[PDB]
């Protein structure tokens, strides 16, 4: 299986810089062109740079042009984007794109055959907030269950349950962006009514940005 | 399934690629846990396909025509007679096909 | 500079229907048109490359057609786990641009809501302020209303709603209401209520709680 | 000279006709091997198909053959013993030039 | 490994019939179309006929129409050729081939990829002649057979019951002023191993059915 | 009715040298022409077929080139092995027809004959003719000359000459001479010999035995 894992992705004030990272493997990573393919917040793909195999020659969007360098380290299988003087426009998630393995790699119009995760860039001079996480108790069939995750900010927040054990019935909301400027959301799980004083539930609440792990135990009051 | 199927087996056993019109390249493919350890696969030249007069054509294109074959995988690691059968897929060749331009 | 445009940006359709895509290149690509797929806070994956060829593993059910400046991306028999945004791609000149993408929703039978109701916790009304959370659970179609009723009153501006995207094996969605009071005004009433009105329910349901019960 | 191992068994497109060589593929069968059942390329035509969809004799459809494994029972009809075989298969068929040229 | 075994050819008089026949195996024989070549002694190949897969149509060279019938036993997995009214021109070596099994049968055109070892046909009027078979004793060293006064072609020679292989020279048959054919058969050994050794050549004129051995010693 | 005409018929050449034998067709045959090469006492063996393209394990050396009516196969460096009659056949049209052939011969370096004499056997004196035979082996060229002499006499037209095909690995032949006399003949004479010319010999060989010794 190809790889890609990318890292470095996080909130950078305007006009500052930030470094992204893609860790390749499953593939001669020093016999393919390699891209960075971004997406703002609900609007579509938008490709931003490529490198050449042996990062001879570098190719980048208009608007990006000056600001961003793309490089690559083949005896480290890593391709990078480092970004400077970051605008609004910039906040997207950016996703590092491999071309299929069965085609020459000096075929230059290839497209896209594997992609990364993603990694959210967020430019804002707003500050940094670790959430507040609070328990959504059941009441006295099938209960439903749990977390309010509040006042974080930036995105992203991830939930889950009894250590990812449960997955079964798990709704993790959108973050919604209060009138504070914080982001909120809910993370909520239905489970039997026989198991609420049997079974435990914890939520395992991670916010990178703030280093903030919170895991809380959901008992009914 | 969900069962472990173990046999014994004995293993002592008893230049078109660029005159195609969708060319192609073999690559060694080199792993010492598997049998075979090389395996070559093939890698299309173009997207398109070589038109009569010697050129590109892109109205056509090369695509790689692959498939599955057995291998033997060792089982554990660096066991030289103990191993478990894997299926790879693997590119054979390129071969021009049309594109559907229809309904 | 290629700009590549889809037709529609958004479609609902059944589970078994036929759908279809259409892209449109303002110049000439040949056959390097490529078409991706992307599920909800996911990656995209690609679908269809040069034209018409499926990668391996992706379903019979997909198939892409075209030539030069009309493509078309054509799922045979939708399923429920085709929700998804399909973007098309040119790589014919750079700079190598995407359409803006089409969101395909799934149409399906109506299914109610099922309405519970949170309190806030006693921790966070320690730091001052109460959030009371109403929840719609596993309800289609995803059009509903909920009413925030403190004390039989109205409230207006006070709450903010999320619905999540719609589910790859149901088609369903789930909608989460907070209303946030200062401790101060939470205090001040008793009777916490959300009225949920939705296609599938014959009248409103209420779900409600006294502060300190 | 016989070199036995062992090997546990439990493992863990339309190109065809819209070829220019386009190929058909035929169903092998045998009870004594491993896989049982394998399909086979056969080249529909000697010329390759044109743009305007006649068969083009100034081109030819040739097989694209590899070596690939086989396990043979052996002896006859054992379920758990096998000897290692490798077999040339058709896979499908491309669409060279003949050579015109000193 | 696809196998063509021909047998049938022989001996027969001009005005004449025989039957040539070719089994087949290695291979899905109801799938291909079977022809029939000739070479006549010296001379180049022939097409001669062509049967389609499951035998529905039959072509044949010009010079043979009405006279030779090609024919097919899909479930025998053979091929045959019904030779009548045979002349001088149909003296030669036929053999059967088939095509490459990695293009569809269906198409007419396809190449000979296969071939049988060829089986002898002989129009002549003159009778079969068993051999005699004559030691040419030694005196490295030399020794062989003399294979004399036989009819028709074949003879084959082997030494040791085909276990001597190395230095072994079968001449061509010659046909001597009486119509019968002579051909000499000889193997050049070290001198060391003459009185240890023994050497012996196996004649075989299937025509005649004549078998024979003969042990070579120095007199 | 397609006529193919091999050049040459026949060639001569040494191991290493680039060989070239062309085929004619007198109406195109596009690319449906073939190869075969016929080994001595052999049935023919596919080596080219559709103009160029080699069957699994025919050497790299062969390789095949035309169209339509000029056709051509080299063998880019003559082996040992290579002793063989090549033949070209079209499938265009019916019916199939092959060229003439053209026969390839090893040019090889002199290599002198072994002569050995051979007295008839006593067993066949018992049925009343006596074969006398002369047997030169492997020499190089084929161009050999064969006396017979009887009591010194030299003979003529009672003889008969047999030549094996060249061998495949030291490209020599072998050759034997078989005087034939009456019983009656054969013991009116004391010595019966042979003798050898050859451009391999200094001076011509002479083998041979007194009757009865
Ligand atoms: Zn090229
Ligand atoms: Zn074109
Ligand atoms: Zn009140
Ligand atoms: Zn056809
Ligand atoms: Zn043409
Ligand atoms: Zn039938």
């Amino acid at each position: 299986e190809v790889q890609l894992v990318e890292s470095g992705g996080g909130l950078v004030q305007p006009g500052g810089s930030l470094r992204l990272s893609c860790a390749a493997s499953g593939f001669t990573f020093s016999d393919y062109n390699m891209a960075w393919v971004r997406q703002a917040p609900g609007k579509g793909l938008e490709w931003v740079a490529t490198i050449t195999y042996e990062g001879r020659n570098t190719y980048y969007r208009d608007s990006v042009k000056g600001r961003f360098t793309i490089s690559r380290d083949n005896a480290k299988n890593s391709l990078y984007l480092q970004m400077n003087s970051l605008r609004a426009e910039d906040t997207a998630v950016y996703y590092c794109a491999s071309p299929p393995q069965y085609y020459e790699g000096s075929i230059y119009r290839l497209w896209f055959a594997h992609w990364g995760q993603g990694t959210l860039v967020t430019v804002s001079s707003a500050s940094t907030k670790g959430p507040s996480v609070f328990p959504l108790a059941p009441s006295s069939g099938t209960a439903a269950l749990g977390c309010l995750v509040k006042d974080y900010f930036p995105e992203p927040v991830t939930v889950s349950w009894n250590s990812g054990a449960l997955t079964s019935g798990v709704h993790t909301f959108p973050a919604v962006l209060q009138s504070s400027g914080l982001y909120s959301l809910s993370s909520v799980v239905t489970v039997p009514s026989s198991s609420l004083g049997t079974q435990t539930y914890i939520c395992n609440v991670n916010h990178k940005p703030s280093n903030t792990k919170v895991d809380k135990k959901v008992e009914p009051k | 399934k969900n069962f472990p199927r173990t046999v014994m087996v004995n293993l002592n056993i008893h230049d078109y690629y660029n005159r195609s019109t969708s060319p192609w390249n073999l690559h060694r493919n080199e792993d010492p846990e598997r049998y075979p350890s090389v395996i070559w696969e093939a890698k299309c030249r173009h997207l398109g396909c070589i038109n009569a007069d010697g050129n590109v054509d892109y109205h056509m294109n090369s695509v790689p025509i692959q498939q599955e074959i057995l291998v033997l995988r060792r089982e554990p690691p660096h066991s030289p007679n103990s191993f478990r059968l894997e299926k790879i897929l693997v590119s054979v060749g390129c071969t021009c096909v049309t594109p559907i331009v229809h309904h | 500079a290629i700009q590549l445009t889809q037709s529609p940006s958004s479609l609902s359709a059944s589970v078994g229907d036929r759908v279809t895509i259409t892209c449109r290149a303002d110049e000439s690509v040949r056959t390097l048109m490529h078409w991706y797929q992307q599920k909800p806070g996911k990656a995209p994956k690609l679908l269809i490359y040069l034209v018409s060829n499926s990668e391996i593993g992706v379903p019979d059910r997909f198939s892409g057609s075209g030539s030069g400046t009309d493509f078309r991306l054509t799922i045979s028999s939708l399923q429920p786990e085709d929700f998804a945004t399909y973007y098309c791609q040119q790589t014919w000149s750079d700079p190598w641009t995407f359409g803006q993408g089409t969101k395909v929703e799934i149409k399906r039978t109506v299914a109610a809501p099922s309405v519970f109701i949170f309190p806030p916790s006693d921790e966070q009304l320690k730091s001052g302020t109460a959030s009371v959370v109403c929840l719609l659970n596993n309800f289609y179609p995803r059009e509903a209303k909920v009413q925030w009723k403190v004390d039989n009153a109205l409230q207006s501006g006070n709450s903010q709603e999320s619905v999540t995207e719609q589910d790859s094996k149901d088609s369903t969605y789930s909608l989460s209401s907070t209303l946030t009071l200062s401790k101060a005004d939470y205090e001040k009433h008793k009777v916490y209520a959300c009225e949920v009105t939705h296609q599938g329910l014959s009248s409103p349901v209420t779900k409600s709680f006294n502060r300190g019960e």
